[PDB]
């Protein structure tokens, strides 16, 4: 998303004073502004904070298509800050039952992988390759076709 | 709509819709409070489990059938069963829905009539039908006429029936069934060494009785074999480990049922109580009773039982008569498929019990011309 | 496995689901509406006799007994069904705390935060 | 139990709800609005009866969800 | 407010606030008095030395522990022990805090009654909860059943627990336990010529067995190849120089546990205890129970011991079922970390016993409902 300017006027100074100081940790001198995320993971991991390590290190193997390998303040330094847990409200429970029970036509519990590409016909999201084993993995943690309405609330759960 | 098929049985209470040809949901009839103390906070442990959920916590629960010989002793917790039935197994309010409870013959009226009573209450159900378990049987297997011997697990009776016709001075129940089968098979078991006790161990020794056991051709010589060889001795793991060997224990235990002085019974075995049924008969319809000897029940289902029938019988009965003992594979539900087959029919549909009957008559309405 | 694109996909299916459902209930309104209408005559009374009145009135109170009866039916169903609604979700509650509780705490609440003043 | 005690309070419902019936006795106008007043409070009592119909065979449906949930626990 | 999860076993006193993951303060729970003289005026020197501090002034003391065998001996130096942890080790004052006590299985009454005597008079706790020490390390297992053997420093119990529900007629408990291990290393040093005999050098062999001993896979093999080789002798240097070398007095020390005839005890050892507790247990819970065992407590840390009791419960087991043993890496402070997530719990919330009650009931109201 491009909450960057939104993330960069809303972080609290709680999170802000540790990112001025590996702000200072970083930016020591012969530093070209950009700051690059490879020590910034490092710096961050020596900080004490606690963030998923690999998900930020694929990302950096993904993002930043324009492929400069040293991402720009914006997108690296949100995955930087992404140890503040600000997302999308979580949506609700209630919300995510009543649209997998308006998904659930046939009224068997589960929704299962053609009604999940029907309703991606009805949006006309693309056509992706991780279908069915995104189901398999997320909704059928029992692998059994059955997937409730908490594997549907944790596989979009405060996305943004 | 459609109607509910409920037969209580006592052992294995089975249930499902009408017009269908296996029941739905079937599952032991026990009600089991734990007994220990319970340390774990939070752990959601509820008061009684019933069902098929009390055969998987049967460790640490003390299981206790409500219905001991067809009639019923514990009437809180037959309810408790039956509203699981509806709610949990079936999942259909009986506010819509007519139901078709079996009972045995010859069980005593304030039984029936606390039944109805239940379901016209509690239950709320529009109307409810209470019918013998052998006529089902009679159903079940496309006749219309026949001596059925339905040997359950709560009561062996045997109903002889011509023409539609039934006869009501001919109807001879016995009340040696499985229960005591496994009760006396438990009993002989502690020869080699092996005590079961606990009421949780009597299912384990009613899984040995299910899958070991099974009827001797004759039982003398079957006796002087297991004497002498060994390869009778079938060996069974228990749910720990520590395999045990069941010797001639295999053919003694179902053995009761044709002589019943082994567990103190005075009455004759399975295969004389039949002919006794047969000879009150009239003289002109034994010819049609020996030829169309039908068995059901459960307890019926021990392998090579219906040889050993037709030998006895054979055996008593006039050497020119024909005896032909029909055994289908599906014995076990009989009485039950029976009971949907009754339930689907047109004609039958005009018999049950309405609620607006009962209303005016009171449950004394069971007895009356809606039988 | 891209995950921009995962995110994109995941907000825009929750948007478009819940047009979907509003439109659908918007469907139902409209079809409970005309189910209300129909079986709930419209009743016009402009320039009608006083016997209609009575008519009027007679069968209001004979469907308005027979509604009454029915919904308090329908409301015993009701009950019933909050009454398991609640049962169920403290069951799985109960399934949660279970699977979930005992992993749910305060690690290092002040572990980490006392290091060497010791 | 269960049978007269329901009934009982269906009676008192019923009781309490159907008003006093009087009608040739008044103006033809006022008769007229009261009955109209009468047809449409039935007619929202009829909406709202098959609103709670279906959502209640809605909550009947996640009874049935939560009773796959625990047979899943088993 | 938060609730305070003090654990007070016997050798290390663990306590910390309700809901973090590992205790605040973690210190032995030894008060000694000087027993020298003392010539210089104005040092300050106290009268007792509790806690941490006594084991840096260790040479000039005479450590002893207040808790025996679980049980407490010395009532007056408990309450000092209590005294510093709540004041000095987390300064919080006790009158706005529960308190959730750990205690070992079949200990004498009047001991617990008089512990929540002191905590409800002299430090006037607004409420505290008394917990078996068993059933908080299968909390913090994240199980629900499963046989915890919690072998501590004092005594060494085994509590055998099925879908919640303890069974009180299984518990096998043990007195043999870490000190008694300690104990027997010092007398087996003896047999090289170091002679450790003041309760100061008591610290000092415990230090030993703790870096040094490990628990031998098969004890005839070991003894016979340290006898021959001498790749097992490790040094270790005393707090003044000498460097001793301990050869195969490694694995023996630790040997008592499986063997209890080496220190004089009767009885047999903790592979063997487990076993017996398990077989008394019923017929059908037999197999979770094998495949669930947990071990807890700070003796079962040896370098080893998991796989020993492996071996030895699967010799002992029947050959079909699977056993398995739960060590977690956070063995020492699993009872605590269990006494947290308890006192978390908003379903526990209204266990505790609230100090009204005990002023309506006295001291007994522990053994009453609120246990
Ligand atoms: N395959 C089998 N072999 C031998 N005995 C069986 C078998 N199946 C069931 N039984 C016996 O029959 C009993 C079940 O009988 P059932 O017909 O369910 O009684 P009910 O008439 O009450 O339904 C069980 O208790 C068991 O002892
Ligand atoms: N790493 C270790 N290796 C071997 N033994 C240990 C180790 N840590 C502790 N012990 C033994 O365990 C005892 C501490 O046990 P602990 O679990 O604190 O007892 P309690 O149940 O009273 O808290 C010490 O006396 C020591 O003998
Ligand atoms: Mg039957
Ligand atoms: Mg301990």
């Amino acid at each position: 998303d491009d909450i960057y300017k939104a993330a960069v006027e809303q972080l609290t100074e709680e999170q802000k004073n540790e990112f001025k100081a590996a702000f200072d940790i970083f930016v020591l001198g012969a530093e070209d502004g950009c700051i690059s995320t490879k020590e910034l993971g490092k710096v961050m991991r020596m900080l004490g904070q606690n963030p998923t390590p690999e998900e930020l290190q694929e990302m950096i193997d993904e993002v930043d298509e324009d492929g400069s390998g040293t991402v720009d303040f914006d997108e690296f330094l949100v995955m930087m800050v992404r140890c503040m847990k600000d997302d999308s409200k979580g949506k609700s429970e209630e919300e995510l039952s009543d649209l997998f029970r308006m998904f659930d036509k046939n009224a068997d519990g589960y929704i299962d992988l053609d009604e999940l590409k029907m309703m991606l016909q009805a949006t006309g999201e693309t056509i992706t390759e991780d279908d069915i084993e995104e189901l398999m993995k997320d909704g059928d943690k029992n692998n059994d076709g059955r997937i409730d309405y908490d594997e549907f609330l944790e596989f979009m759960k405060g996305v943004e | 709509t459609t109607a509910l098929v409920c037969d209580n049985g006592s052992g294995l209470v089975k249930a499902g819709f009408a017009g269908d040809d296996a029941p739905r949901a079937v599952f032991p009839s026990i009600v089991g409070r734990p007994r220990h103390q319970g340390v774990m906070v939070g752990m959601g442990q509820k008061d009684s489990y019933v069902g098929d959920e009390a055969q998987s916590k049967r460790g640490i629960l003390t299981l206790k059938y409500p219905i001991e010989h067809g009639i019923i002793t514990n009437w809180d917790d037959m309810e408790k069963i039956w509203h699981h039935t509806f709610y949990n197994e079936l999942r259909v309010a009986p506010e819509e829905h007519p139901t078709l409870l079996t009972e045995a013959p010859l069980n005593p009226k304030a039984n029936r009539e606390k039944m109805t009573q239940i379901m016209f209450e509690t239950f709320n159900v529009p109307a409810m039908y209470v019918a013998i378990q052998a006529v089902l049987s009679l159903y079940a297997s496309g006749r219309t006429t026949g001596i059925v011997l339905d040997s359950g697990d709560g009561v062996t009776h045997n109903v002889p029936i011509y023409e539609g016709y039934a006869l009501p001075h001919a109807i001879m129940r016995l009340d040696l069934a499985g229960r005591d089968l496994t009760d006396y098979l438990m009993k002989i078991l502690t020869e080699r060494g092996y005590s079961f006790v606990t009421t949780a161990e009597r299912e384990i020794v009613r899984d040995i009785k299910e899958k070991l056991c099974y009827v001797a051709l004759d039982f003398e010589n079957e006796m002087a074999t297991a004497a002498s060889s060994s390869s009778l001795e079938k060996s069974y793991e228990l749910p720990d480990g520590q395999v045990i060997t069941i010797g001639n224990e295999r053919f003694r235990c179902p053995e009761t049922l044709f002589q019943p002085s082994f567990i103190g019974m005075e009455s004759a075995g399975i295969h004389e109580t039949t002919y006794n049924s047969i000879m009150k008969c009239d003289i002109d319809i034994r010819k049609d009773l020996y030829a169309n000897n039908v068995l059901s029940g459960g307890t019926t289902m021990y392998p090579g039982i219906a040889d050993r029938m037709q030998k006895e019988i054979t055996a008593l009965a006039p050497s020119t008569m024909k005896i032909k003992i029909i055994a289908p594979p599906e014995r076990k539900y009989s009485v039950w498929i029976g009971g949907s087959i009754l339930a689907s029919l047109s004609t039958f549909q005009q018999m049950w019990i309405s609620k607006q009957e009962y209303d005016e008559a009171g449950p004394s309405i069971v007895h009356r011309k809606c039988f | 496995i891209s995950a921009s694109r995962k995110l994109q996909l995941k907000t825009l299916m929750l948007q478009i689901a819940k047009q979907e459902m509003e439109r659908e209930a918007e469907e139902r309104r409209g079809e409970k509406g005309r189910v209300l209408r129909t079986r709930c005559q419209p009743l016009e009374l402009d320039g009608l006799g006083f016997e209609e009145l009575q008519d009027l009135c007679r069968q209001l109170h004979a469907r308005v007994d027979k509604v009454d009866e029915e919904r308090y039916d329908v409301e015993a169903k009701v009950t019933k069904n909050i009454t398991e609604i609640a049962d169920l979700t403290q069951k799985i509650y109960d399934l949660r705390g279970k699977f979930k509780r005992p992993t749910l705490r305060r690690v290092r609440i002040s572990a980490d935060a006392m290091m060497q003043a010791l | 139990g269960k049978r007269q005690t329901e009934r009982e309070k269906k009676k008192k419902i019923l009781a309490e709800r159907r008003k006093a019936l009087a009608i040739d006795h008044l103006n033809e106008d006022q008769l007229r609005e009261k009955a109209k007043e009468l047809w449409q409070s039935i007619h929202n009592l009829e909406a709202e009866k098959f609103d709670l119909q279906e959502k209640f065979k809605q909550q009947k449906y996640e009874i049935n969800v939560l009773r796959n949930r625990i047979n899943d626990n088993q």
